[PDB]
């Protein structure tokens, strides 16, 4: 029943590099981790500011 | 212990194709062509050595004789897979009709089954078909076409589904199962018996064991035992009587139904083939022993059967059957005379033999003399031989009455020899005996109009040469009997039947015996010696055929030699003008005897015959003086050339002893070259022919010359012209033009560049304007054919030269240009080829054969230092083919259907080799210039291509020639393969072969070489299906796929046990239908999951590191790309789990056998540079006028890995090899260093495709480990990856060609992997080691952020920033990280910040701008460096990075657009101010003046800017003004607060409209925006206390604030109505939002 499924949701492309897209949303997830990370980074360190004269 | 087993596999395997019966066509077909490939197969090696197949290939009636044997049917019948009753039932009706054993008739049944497809193909073409090769044809013009009356294949295929034509085929499958049988036996003995020398080291086995095990003939005994050999003669003579009497009469029990005209013909025609192979194999037998005598009884019985039948006559006086009947003719007639040996046995008579017997006496006589009395000529030669024996018999007893006594008493012979004369005579009057000799000598001869093989030939031509030597001297010399002995010895040969093929010495005899035994050498050799040159036809041919036949033999290698040079006699005419020369010698009358008496000088240094020499007039003259008769020859050439009469010389040559002689003079020169290049002949014999031909003649003039200046007069008018004699003339002079192309190229180019033959810029071309609607009959045809072989030669010859002096007189483009006409010349040709009326099919396929292989060479050299020596032509013809207009393309495509027809309407037949080896050549020539042609056309890049459609189209032909034969299978599927390549860069193939010719087509390819299981034909289909997948043939694929899948999984279940060769194509297409057809195959991988999975991980755990140490050391490179093509397999099926959330564990399972790919996988380490280097050395200190680089294939065909792969051995094999020692000694030398380089470079190619293909498999597995257990696999998995990037990234050395790829994939792989990795949160602290390493790889690089090592520089900087991550996640403290981290961070920073200003002065390079900050920025939050603010203050400031931020970030400004390096520049200076020893540091430079003075801070101070605000630039002000400042405020202040508290309050007064503006729309980053102001005013109000002239007023309104945040301090739903963050949302940004705000609320309370 899995394989009549899959075959509904079948794209009409090549299959082969079907994770040549997957890489790309890795690239994308690393931008998203160096924005992630800088961000909160130096938002502690601000944070941190903040406590020192408080 | 003899069974059927071999001889025939179990029902079950014969029905389901599994196994194939080796049934006798397939046998006969390898031993007649004695193919090695199929000879020593397995299959067809253990059926020939099974005793049970030697037992019935002795006793041939077993084969179909009627024994009563239910019980063997029953049981190999019964419990097997329906469709069972169908075959018994025919297998009994077949027994019961044709009354043959049931085992035979089930087999044949079988047979019969599993061609169903082959007949299903080979049947006329239907209605769609011939639409398709009509339109294919086209309008413009004889296709002569097969008529319109059939009907639709749908109505066909269901009549052949029915009982009548499945009857029908069976019956014509027994049929040619008889011929096939008989004539695979027949081949069987020849192979055996005279098989040539230097055999292949298996077949030789074979041929040993066979002969020892079947007949006890041991070779390995002084003298092996004949007799089970000499058995067959007799057994095969009853059987011929058998088929004697089957002619006659027809099956009993068969319905009328059956027997139709067509079936009646086919049974007499397999009646007569049987008989004749049959007459073969005992002919043979019979040969065996050649010196001694044959029974009596066999005699007797044989001629008794004889004069039954009229020495087989009464079966061949029908027409339709002479093709049969003169082959059957000759050899009965032969066999008989064999029988006699009359040699023997008039040598036995004077001094048992059958005359001891006068039974078999009169059973010959009577036979003789009915035969005789009938009328019949076949029995000619029989009869006269017989009658010679009688005279000699006769004489004896004559000479007694001063057991066959009996016999002559009792046929009255005793006292009368008329009865015999009468014979004698009518047998020898009008040369009709000599006649019919003639005849059977060309039919039995080694030409390629021979009937039987060139061995059979030559022992069938003995025996009637032992006839004509001793009836040489009881009849005088006349021209019947020396014209047919000519006609035997040279059985119509040509120039170019000439070749130094080594062959069984026992069938070069026939040529031997001219000089080895007394009679003949002296009664027709030394005679026509002596005539010569009165009579020019007797020696002229005798040298012409003994020079080509002694080529190989060195005892008498120099006869020829010697008898031209050195000669005895001399015969010629009287010219009255001699009458003064000479005088009587007056001792005999008859005699006639005379010496002359002056010097006469013929053609009147010269030719002159002393005086004083002797000679007779016999009738003409002869004179007894040695001289040199190849200079006269020369010079009487020279004169009839020049046209110079000499009234006191000899006579003239005419035009037919002019042809003769020219052509006798280059057949000498060719079989001297060819001997001469032969190891150890006198390398200088051709050019010595050549001197002494050129002797006595014109000082510098020579025989070329001579040749030159006599095509050049014959060639002044046109060819129409010109008679037959003088065409024959040219055709010789072509022939000598050939012969001495290749001792002496220069003069032949240099001639060819000025013939009138070859069209030229001055005059069109005499050729060029033959062609039209005349009739190539021999006389003209051997012309046109010698023509063009010549070409083809020439083109040889051209492509071969790699550079006294063999190439003098020549130049460049002398070369080019001839090769432009010779290409002008041939296409000329082969289009006239279409109206032209042959003699016959044969010399049309011999022509386009020869044409088409020159045109094929033409394009296999275009494909390059060398290549426009003749790249013109070879550009011409390409043209001509791919981009010709319609009418051209009609008419040059339609030699090739008209090949296509020709070659599938052509029965097939087991006689006339030569014909059908001609034919398939040029099939397969044909179909490989087609492939040629669309390979050039896909590279080249033109895309419209007519022989795209002409093929399409003419696929109705391409798919069923293989049915026809299978040789033709091969190419068929390159060419195919070739044709959907093309295409695929869409059109439809079932339109056009249909759907039961396509199905039938499928089926027939299906289980690839079945029989033979060879690797070439495996290859070349599998590959055909991989393109085939490649090329997206969507229909016919789809259709293929429903047992071929179970097929290649067979296959692939022992790979082990299968050559690599084979299973790296067969797993390159699985791989090609599970890429591009994923659903269909990933059910069927499911259903054999299990046994796949277990071999692959057998195959991939192989892990052979060191492949070169290993017994494989040269397989390497198969096994790397097999093992590529495992890991691109089980990669694609992995992620298509992992899509399935069904992965846990069988990723967990693949995971073990990985170990290959990780020790040698990513890295490219084995390329040993320093090989290619000493082999580029070599050959250019070798060669100074050609480079390595020279031999590059230039991708025009499939680039294929094997023995030649980057450098293009094939034609290095040629072009190199005119030098000396390339080749070596002992295998050493260039050759081989070019095999292994080439070798090495090929497993290169397949690291790099093991590259690609890993990337994609580690990945999918990486992404299947995500879950947090098992966490020592991942960390094994991201360890070994920056382990392979650390060793592959530096010392690379690759060649600079494919490695572009490589240095960017490399830190793709390891960024992404890392990055998964980090989202994980699985890395372990301790990453130095390997940081270190990535800042020597960034230092690596020469030019940073260079235009060429852009990519690679932004990917290695990306990928030290998530390092730089990963490192700051640990705690070294609760060689040192902290030193490490400071220097790497220092140089690369402060190197790549102020290149990038300085470039940026005045896209890419603020984009890595950015990049560089984050990295600052990720250095900077480093646990380790809070302790050393010092250091990374001292560095920041020994170069001036504080400077060129503040210089640049006011770039260009308008005063009184959108700041972006300005964000990026103050967003630097912010992450250095991050730790407040910057911060002070930037204080200190008055950082807040010089921004305050720049105008950014004036479009700041502008109203319009807001957080989303309607332009860019006043959104990119928003977040400037906010970043820069606000933080960098508080950073700053953070140090001496209360001494910097002035400029913060100043440059927080200077621009109030923000101030503003923010506190209203509170009343989204605004959040921080308000939040930093907040604490810096609450800060600053505190710090006021002290200072009035410093912070003067504050100018804030933070009042509103505290009810601002409070309203929305209690809403959850109020609260998300204008968040819109920039970056991803994503368990809410509720969380963090909120938590700022309570942050600030408190504090301002």
């Amino acid at each position: 029943v899995d394989v009549d499924t899959y075959l509904s949701n079948l794209q009409t492309k090549t299959t082969l590099s079907m994770i040549a897209d997957g890489l790309e949303r890795s690239a994308r997830d690393f931008d998203a981790f160096l924005e992630e990370n800088v961000t909160l980074e130096w938002e502690a360190q601000r944070k941190r500011i903040y406590q020192h004269f408080g | 212990t003899l069974t059927d087993r071999t001889y025939l596999p179990p029902l079950e395997d014969c029905l389901t194709g599994r196994t194939v019966i080796l049934s006798w066509r397939l046998v006969a077909s390898a031993l007649e062509d004695a193919d090695l490939a199929r000879l020593t197969s397995p299959a067809l090696s253990t059926f020939l050595r099974d005793g049970f197949v030697h037992e019935l290939l002795k006793h041939p009636a077993r084969v179909f004789e009627p024994k009563d044997l239910k019980q063997e049917f029953e049981t190999k019948t019964s419990s097997i897979a329906p469709g069972v009753d169908t075959i018994k039932k025919d297998a009994l009706w077949l027994a019961d009709a044709v009354a043959i054993n049931q085992v035979a008739a089930l087999r044949i049944v079988l047979i019969e089954y599993q061609t169903r497809a082959h007949s299903h193909l080979v049947l006329p073409l239907s209605t769609q078909d011939v639409a398709n090769i009509q339109e294919a044809a086209g309008v413009g013009d004889l296709s002569l076409l097969n008529p319109a009356s059939a009907v639709d294949a749908e109505t066909m295929w269901c009549d052949f589904e029915t009982e009548a034509r499945r009857r029908e085929r069976i019956l014509a499958t027994y049929l040619s199962e008889r011929r096939s049988f008989t004539a695979a036996v027949d081949a069987l003995v020849t192979f055996l018996l005279h098989s040539a020398p230097g055999q292949h080291k298996d077949l030789d086995s074979l041929r040993r064991a066979l002969l020892k095990d079947a007949f006890a003939f041991d070779e390995d005994l002084d003298v092996p035992d004949r007799s089970k050999l000499l058995t067959m003669a007799p057994t095969y003579m009853n059987l011929v009587e058998d088929c004697i009497a089957r002619a006659q009469a027809l099956p009993a029990k068969l319905g009328e139904s059956f027997k139709t005209e067509a079936f009646e013909l086919d049974w007499l025609r397999t009646a007569i083939t049987e008989a004749v192979h049959s007459l073969s194999i005992a002919f043979q037998a019979l040969d065996l022993d050649t010196p001694y005598f044959a029974p009596h009884e066999l005699l007797s019985e044989w001629f008794e059967l004889m004069n039954s039948s009229l020495f087989l006559e009464s079966i061949l006086g029908f027409e339709v059957v002479a093709d049969l009947a003169m082959p059957a003719r000759s050899l009965v007639s032969a066999i008989c005379l064999k029988m006699l040996n009359i040699d023997r046995t008039i040598q036995f008579l004077h001094d048992e033999p059958y005359l001891l017997s006068s039974q078999t006496l009169n059973k010959i006589h009577t036979a003789v003399t009915n035969a005789v009395n009938s009328g019949v000529a076949a029995s000619l030669p029989v009869a006269f031989a017989w009658s010679l024996i009688v005279h000699q018999m006769h004489l004896g007893y004559q000479e007694r009455a001063e057991p066959y006594d009996d016999f002559l008493r009792e046929q009255r012979l005793d006292n009368d020899i008329a009865p015999v004369e009468q014979i004698a005579m009518l047998a020898t009057s009008r040369g009709q005996v000599y006649q019919v000799m003639s005849e059977m000598a060309l039919c039995l001869g080694t030409t390629h109009e021979a009937a039987f093989r060139p061995a059979v030939g030559a022992r069938a031509r003995l025996v009637f040469q032992d006839l004509l030597k001793r009836s040489a001297y009881l009849i005088p010399y006349q021209d019947e009997p020396v014209f047919s002995l000519l006609a035997i010895l040279a059985t119509g040969r040509q120039y170019w039947d000439v070749t130094d093929a080594l062959s069984a010495s026992s069938l070069n005899q026939v040529y031997t015996d001219m000089l080895d035994d007394e009679t003949l050498f002296t009664q027709f050799t030394m005679q026509a010696i002596n005539r010569f040159p009165y009579e020019f036809n007797p020696f002229s041919v005798l040298c012409r055929v003994l020079a080509a036949a002694l080529i190989t033999n060195k005892d008498k290698a120099d006869v020829v030699t010697g008898w031209l040079w050195r000669t005895p006699t001399l015969t010629v005419d009287w010219n009255p003008a001699w009458d003064r020369s000479y005088e009587l010698c007056f001792e005999d009358e008859n005699t006639n005897s005379f010496r002359l008496t002056r010097d006469v000088d013929l053609f009147g240094e010269r030719f002159i015959i002393p005086e004083g020499t002797l000679g007779r007039f016999v009738t003409t003259a002869r004179l007894e003086f040695e001289h040199s008769a190849l200079a006269l020859l020369g010079k009487r050439l020279e004169v009839k050339a020049a046209e110079e009469i000499c009234d006191s010389g000899m006579a003239p040559l005419d035009v037919d002893e002019q042809a003769e002689a020219v052509a006798m003079l280059a057949t000498v020169l060719r079989a001297e070259s060819l001997k001469s290049t032969a190891k150890g002949g006198d390398p200088e014999a051709p050019l010595k022919f050549l001197k002494e031909a050129s002797r006595l003649l014109p000082h510098n003039k020579d025989i070329l010359t001579v040749i030159s200046d006599t095509i050049d007069g014959l060639v002044e008018k046109e060819l129409l012209e010109l008679d037959g004699p003088q065409i024959a003339v040219l055709a010789s002079c072509l022939q000598f033009l050939h012969a001495a192309l290749a001792v002496c190229p220069g003069r032949v180019w240099a001639y060819m560049s000025r013939c009138a033959l070859i069209a030229g810029d001055a005059r069109p071309g005499r050729l060029s304007r033959i062609t039209g609607s005349l009739d190539m009959y021999a006389e003209r045809f051997d012309l046109l054919s010698s023509a063009v072989k010549l070409f083809a030669a020439l083109i040889d010859s051209a492509a071969c030269s790699a550079v006294e002096n063999p190439w003098l007189g020549t130049s460049e483009k002398i070369l080019s240009r001839v090769a432009l006409a010779i290409a002008q010349a041939a296409l000329d040709v082969y289009e006239s080829t279409t109206t032209w009326r042959f003699r016959s099919e044969l010399d049309r396929s011999i022509l386009v054969r020869d044409v088409v292989g020159l045109m094929h060479k033409l394009v296999v050299h275009a494909h390059s230092h060398l290549t426009s020596t003749l790249s013109p032509a070879a550009a011409h013809i390409i043209s001509s083919f791919l981009t010709p207009p319609p009418s051209a393309s009609s008419l040059r495509f339609q030699p090739l259907l008209g090949t296509l027809l020709v070659a599938l309407i052509t029965p097939r037949a087991t006689l006339y080799p030569g014909q059908s080896r001609i034919l398939a050549e040029r099939v397969t020539s044909v179909l490989a210039f087609c492939t040629s042609l669309l390979r050039a056309a896909d590279f080249l890049g033109q895309t419209h291509i007519p022989l795209q459609t002409h093929l399409f189209q003419s696929a109705c032909l391409l798919a069923r020639l293989p049915a026809a034969n299978a040789v033709y299978r091969a190419p068929v599927l390159e060419l195919l393969r070739a044709l959907v390549e093309v295409a695929g860069r869409p059109p439809s193939l079932l339109g056009y072969l249909g759907s039961h010719a396509a199905r039938s087509f499928i089926s027939l390819v299906e289980g690839i070489d079945k029989p033979f299981g060879r690797v070439e034909h495996a290859v070349v289909t599998w590959r055909f299906f991989a393109a085939v997948i490649r090329n997206r043939q969507q229909w016919m694929a789809g259709c293929l796929l429903t047992s071929v899948l179970a097929a290649a999984m067979e296959r692939l279940r022992e790979v082990k046990s299968l050559d690599v060769q084979e299973a790296v194509a067969v797993m390159d297409f699985v791989v090609s239908a599970q890429n591009y057809w994923p659903w269909t195959i990933f059910a069927v991988r499911k259903e054999k999951e299990v046994v796949d999975a277990l071999r692959g991980y057998v195959r991939g755990l192989k892990a052979p590191g060191m492949v070169m140490k290993t017994d494989g050391a040269a397989a390497a490179a198969f096994q790397a790309r097999i093992a590529a093509y495992v890991a691109e397999t089980f990669a694609m099926q992995l992620y298509h789990m992992r899509q399935m959330r069904q992965a846990e564990k069988f990723a967990g399972e693949l995971v073990a056998d990985l170990d290959y790919f990780l020790r040698e996988g990513v890295m490219v380490w084995g390329y040993n540079a320093s090989l290619h280097g000493n082999f580029a050395r070599n050959f250019a200190k070798r060669f100074p006028g050609v480079e390595v680089d020279d031999f590059k294939r230039t991708m025009w065909l499939p680039r294929e890995l094997g023995k030649g792969y980057y450098y293009a051995l094939e034609v290095a094999e040629q072009m190199l090899g005119f030098d000396a020692g390339w080749g070596g000694v002992k295998q050493s030398g260039f050759r081989k260093e070019m095999e292994t380089a080439n070798l090495n470079l090929s497993l290169v190619e397949a690291q790099v495709s093991l590259f690609h293909a890993w990337e994609y498999l580690l990945l999918e597995l990486t992404l299947s480990l995500l879950p947090k257990k098992e966490n020592a696999a991942f960390a094994r998995q991201v360890l070994q990856v920056v382990e392979q990037c650390l060793e592959a990234n530096q010392r690379s050395q690759p060649p600079e060609n494919i490695f572009v790829v490589l240095g960017h994939a490399r830190a793709g792989l390891a960024l992404t992997l890392l990055q998964r990795l980090a989202d994980a949160n699985q890395l372990p602290r301790d990453v130095t080691h390997l940081l270190a390493l990535v800042s020597s790889a960034i230092h690596a690089v020469e030019n940073p952020f260079g235009a060429n090592d852009l990519p690679y520089f932004r990917t290695l900087l990306k990928i030290l920033f998530v390092v730089l991550r990963a490192a700051k996640q640990g705690t070294a403290k609760p060689v040192a990280i902290t030193q490490q981290v400071l220097t790497i961070l220092d140089r690369v920073v402060a190197r790549c910040f102020r290149a990038l200003a300085a470039l940026v002065h005045e896209t890419t390079a603020p984009e890595d701008l950015a990049l560089i900050t984050a990295i600052l920025q990720a250095c900077l939050s480093v646990p380790g460096i809070e302790q050393c603010q010092v250091q990374v203050l001292n560095i920041m400031a020994a170069h001036d990075v504080f400077q060129v931020a503040v210089a640049l970030f006011s770039w260009a400004d308008r005063l009184l657009g959108d700041p972006v390096y300005g964000e990026l520049a103050l967003l630097f200076l912010l992450e250095l101010s991050a730790l407040p020893a910057l911060a002070e540091h930037l204080a200190c430079d008055g950082l807040l003046g010089h921004l305050a003075a720049a105008r950014l801070a004036g479009y700041m101070r502008r109203t319009n800017v807001g957080p989303f605000a309607e332009n860019a630039g006043a959104a990119r002000c928003y977040a400037i003004w906010a970043k820069c400042l606000l933080p960098l405020l508080l950073n700053i202040l953070a140090a001496l607060g209360s001494t910097v508290a002035p400029e913060v309050a100043w440059v927080l007064n200077q621009f109030p409209n923000l101030l503003q503006s923010s506190v209203e729309r509170i009343e989204l980053l605004e959040i921080s925006e308000i939040h930093s102001l907040a604490l810096l005013t609450r800060v600053l109000a505190a710090c006021r206390a002290q200072n009035a002239r410093d912070v003067p007023e504050v100018t804030w309104d933070g009042a509103k604030v505290l009810e601002c945040v409070e309203y929305w301090l209690r809403g959850r739903k109020v609260l998300r109505e204008r968040l819109v963050p920039l970056g991803p949302r994503e368990n809410r940004l509720e969380e963090k939002a909120v938590g700022l705000l309570v942050g600030v609320r408190e504090v301002l309370e």
